[PDB]
RNA sequence: GUACCCCGGGAGGGGAGUGAAAGAGUUCCUGAAACCGGUCGCAUGCAAGCCGUCAGAGCCUGUGUGGUGAUGGCGUGCCUUUUGAAGAAUGAGCCUGCGAGUUAGUGAUGCGUGGCGAGGUUAACCCGUGGUGGGGGAGUCGUAGCGAAAGCGAGUCCGAUA
RNA sequence: GGGCUUAAGUUAUCCGCCGAAGCUGUGGCAACCUGUGUGGUUGGGUAGGGGAGCGUCGUGUCAGUGGUGAAGCUGCCGGGUGACUGUGUGGUGGAGUUGAUGCGAGUGAGAAUGCAGGCAUGAGUAGCGUGUGACGGGUGGGAAUCCCGUCCGCCGAUUAUC
């Protein structure tokens, strides 16, 4: 019988990524990785295995060719006329934690399981995070060779 | 217009569990020598009494 | 000779409703509903008996790629290697080791590191 | 063993309604087959089972009835069973000691044998039957034969090369 | 195979356990209209169950009231029990036999109507098997 | 065919009696399903569900197997009729019962099988008041074909004894 | 779809891997062919053809069995490649019926806007058929809706009388 994990068996820890300077696709990719905890040979889709994720300086994410002015996010309130939408520059500029937290979702797939994990990502667009007791670890997005 | 389908049980059984009364309250009649429960703001049946311990006053002949 | 259908009659309906004896609504109650809701049942069933040999590939394949990028190796290069090696241990037991004895799984990538074409 | 078709069945003259524009199925008879009370579709009838044996197979399934409780030494002949007058306690008594109580007795004399014939005519284990009336059926279902001397010299005289 | 200890209705509702019950067999109304106040008196102490069905607005109070009355003294009479303090242990309404009526209505059509009707029981214990 | 007692106006029930059995109490044998409820276990108020299926934690139970099922994957009913239907094409509210390839011909034509075999077989009817057995060969098929036929015949017919 | 030009785009090329009920490994079943020690080939399937069976009822025979509890119904624990089933074990029930082997079928239902009955859904929803009743007293287990009385209102070419 295959290995699967039991609840609160899985300890889940706190990573924390600087976005400085960091495309938004990288970051996005790594922090779905890391909340659905696809680096842990414990892994399991239906046993939140995951870790928690703060993003700090969500405010100077990386954006390529002219994205910052022509990459527009939508939003529709659900009645005639109700669709608002902004550049994702501008909404880097305002509200970076719903940028990060949309990109992440979009990457994450789409389960009640995922909606819950998606609320471990904390996304704050300053240098500094509330989180100190949590003693978040500093994490590096690194790639393996060949 | 007429019902489409069958209402489930589990929606049939949402909507009647509505159907309901709550129950009466009922309060001691002040009259020691009657003791019985009655309506609020309203003459003891058996005493036919209405007011405090005190001023009493006779309400219903029963 | 006249024939009473009811004896001979019920004891599919039985086996049926005994099937169906967790659905909801008519499905659990009803012999015509437990009927169509077996027939899917049985088809899901043989289905998902073939499918289960790749739903737990994958996630013996995940569990693998998991621990060997933990040692700085990748899912493809740790199996090619194992294969040049010639350790036939087969995604399964790859995964075991993984999540159990994780320094027989840490041994078994510097084999596939050194079975490596380093090419 | 008979039923009642569709066109048997009392009443069901008329159509029940009309054809149209009751949201009802349409309906020819209230004496239809798939209606309570209607007419039996593929009921039984009256009939015959007599099946045409050729007579070569019926004396033949006779003789080898009879030859293999013949080489199985399952037939015994008796001059007559009860002497005078007829009692069954006699012929009870002769049958036992020829062997058990599953037996069958041929006197043939069809018309004057009342002596044997109303002798084991009440054992309810002895089935008696004249030597022209021996059929397959009974010699299979007969474990022992005894017949009459006139019995079996009757057969004999009926049915030899 | 049939033999000894026979089903009963005390046996099924009390088990050897102190107590007793009345059942009001077809009651002249309906199930659902009786369990309108059953589910409000189950639970409850007897004598207070019985004084707040004779102000409940119901029309289904007074069959429920009379059964529970009499629940009450069959306990007080078979097991020397007093009726201050027994409470209502179990109570429920069953359906019985509903009679079909015909309504005549527009164009010469004509409607079924159903007059229903309900068993009702209740089942009093010694407040003292509350906790238990 | 439930004396008597209790609650009740009654209905109905509770004791008690009768009976082997009354949860056989007259709506009475047996008493299924739809359907309606009480109780207990688990789940369920951030969730998008052809209602299942595979994976699977937790709880309950352990009568150590069962109940339940958070959560993940996959997944568009049944029938009919259609090139093509989950179909917004047809039919079905539900259960229980019922409801459609039968039977008759010494019919036609195959096959399997049994009997007899250059033969096979009887029909009506008669006898057996004792039947399912015996008789009955009238007929009928096989035994020679060819020709419109007379006819001829291992041939015959068209033809000129071609 | 998220997102991607810091390619996760295009293109040439190289090295790996993923990926089906395909192939291979292992275990079971089956059809057919073949010399008959082996082995080979095959087994998606509608209309439809062929083959072999399960279950119900009746019945010949033999062996039986049943108030020390048949049929039916309903649990649990099992079994078979399927229809299905146990010569396992309870409960209910109260008079029949099992196995072997033949024989005969009113022999199997989910559909026919099918037939009969029972019961859900809509739903405690619409409606309760023109309108004026009020009060005092009585009766009663129970009274807006019964009786009596007093006020008041209505009909009066008719809500009268024949
Ligand atoms: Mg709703
Ligand atoms: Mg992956
Ligand atoms: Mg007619
Ligand atoms: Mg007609
Ligand atoms: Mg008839
Ligand atoms: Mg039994
Ligand atoms: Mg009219
Ligand atoms: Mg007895
Ligand atoms: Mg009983
Ligand atoms: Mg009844
Ligand atoms: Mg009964
Ligand atoms: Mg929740
Ligand atoms: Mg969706
Ligand atoms: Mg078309
Ligand atoms: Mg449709
Ligand atoms: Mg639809
Ligand atoms: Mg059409
Ligand atoms: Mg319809
Ligand atoms: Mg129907
Ligand atoms: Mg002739
Ligand atoms: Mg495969
Ligand atoms: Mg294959
Ligand atoms: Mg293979
Ligand atoms: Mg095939
Ligand atoms: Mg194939
Ligand atoms: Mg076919
Ligand atoms: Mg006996
Ligand atoms: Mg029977
Ligand atoms: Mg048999
Ligand atoms: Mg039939
Ligand atoms: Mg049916
Ligand atoms: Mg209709
Ligand atoms: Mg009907
Ligand atoms: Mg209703
Ligand atoms: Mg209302
Ligand atoms: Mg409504
Ligand atoms: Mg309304
Ligand atoms: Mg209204
Ligand atoms: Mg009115
Ligand atoms: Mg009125
Ligand atoms: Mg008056
Ligand atoms: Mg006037
Ligand atoms: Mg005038
Ligand atoms: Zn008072």
């Amino acid at each position: 019988t295959t290995y699967s994990p039991k609840a609160g068996e899985v300890q889940r820890k706190w990573y924390v990524i600087d976005a400085e300077d960091i495309v938004l696709g990288r970051l996005a990719t790594t922090a779905a990785n890391l909340l659905r905890g696809k680096h842990k040979p414990q892994y399991a889709p239906h046993i939140d295995t995951g870790d928690f994720v703060v993003v700090v300086n969500a405010s100077k994410i990386a954006l390529t060719g002219k994205k910052a002015t022509d990459s527009l996010r939508y939003d529709h309130s659900g009645r005639p006329g109700g669709l608002r939408v902004t550049s994702i520059g501008e909404m880097l500029a305002k509200n970076p934690r719903r940028a990060v937290e949309r990109a992440v979702w979009g990457m994450m797939p789409k389960n009640k399981l995922s909606r819950q994990q998606l609320k471990k990502l904390k996304v704050y667009g300053g240098p500094e995070h509330p989180h100190a007791a949590q003693n978040p670890q500093p994490y590096e997005i690194t790639q393996i060779a060949q | 217009a007429v019902p489409k389908r069958k209402m489930s049980r589990s929606n049939t059984r949402h909507r009647r569990s509505q159907w309901k009364t709550v129950a009466t309250k009922l309060v001691t009649c002040a009259n020691p020598a009657c003791g019985e429960k009655h309506l609020p703001h309203t003459a003891c049946p058996s005493c036919g009494g209405y007011g405090p311990r005190g001023d009493r006053r006779q309400v219903v002949e029963a | 000779a006249r024939v009473k259908r009811s004896v001979n009659a019920k004891k599919k309906r039985r086996e049926v409703l005994d099937q169906a004896s967790g659905y909801r609504g008519q499905r659990s109650r009803l012999y015509r509903k437990a009927k169509e809701q077996t027939l899917h049942s049985a088809t899901y069933s043989f289905r998902d008996r073939r499918a289960k040999k790749g739903d737990f590939r994958s996630l013996w394949i995940q569990r693998i790629n998991a621990a060997s990028r933990a040692q700085g190796m990748t899912y493809n290069r740790f199996i090619n290697g194992l294969k040049n090696a010639g350790v036939e241990v087969d995604r399964k037991m790859l995964a075991e080791l993984a999540v159990s004895d994780i320094n027989a799984f840490n041994s078994l990538v510097e084999v596939a590191k050194a079975s490596q074409p380093q090419n | 063993h008979a039923t009642k078709t569709r066109g048997q069945v009392s009443g069901g003259g008329k159509k029940p309604w009309r054809q149209k524009g009751t949201g009802r199925a349409r309906q020819g008879s209230t004496r239809a087959p798939q209606w309570v009370g209607g007419g039996t579709v593929h009921g039984p009838q009256p009939r015959s089972y007599a099946q045409r044996t050729p007579k070569k197979m019926v004396g033949a399934a006779l003789r080898g009835a009879l030859s293999d409780m013949a080489r199985d030494n399952r037939i015994f002949v008796v001059t007559s069973l009860v002497d005078g007058d007829k009692p069954s306690t006699k012929q009870a008594k002769a049958v036992l000691s020829g062997l058990a109580e599953l037996r069958k007795v041929l006197v043939v004399l069809d018309r004057s044998d009342e002596i044997d014939w109303l002798s084991v005519r009440n054992l309810s284990e002895v089935h008696v039957l004249a030597a022209d009336q021996l059929n397959t059926y009974d010699v299979v279902n007969a474990r022992t034969i005894v017949f009459s001397q006139a019995g079996l010299d009757a057969f004999v005289g009926a049915r030899s090369a | 195979m049939s033999k000894t200890e026979r089903p009963s209705r005390r046996a099924a509702l009390l088990g050897d356990r102190p107590g007793s019950y009345a059942i009001a067999r077809h009651v002249r109304m309906s199930a659902s209209k009786c369990r309108r106040v059953i589910n409000l008196v189950r639970g409850m102490d007897a004598v207070d169950a019985v004084t707040m069905l004779k102000f409940q607005p119901q029309a289904a109070a007074e069959p429920i009231r009379k059964v529970i009355a009499s629940a009450m003294a069959n306990a007080e009479q078979t097991e020397g029990l007093r009726a201050d303090d027994l409470y209502i242990s179990q109570a429920f309404v069953d359906e019985g036999i509903t009679m079909r009526r015909i309504r005549p209505r527009a164009k010469g059509s004509a409607s079924r109507i159903l007059k229903r009707s309900a068993h009702i029981t209740v089942v009093v214990e010694p407040k003292e098997a509350r906790q238990a």
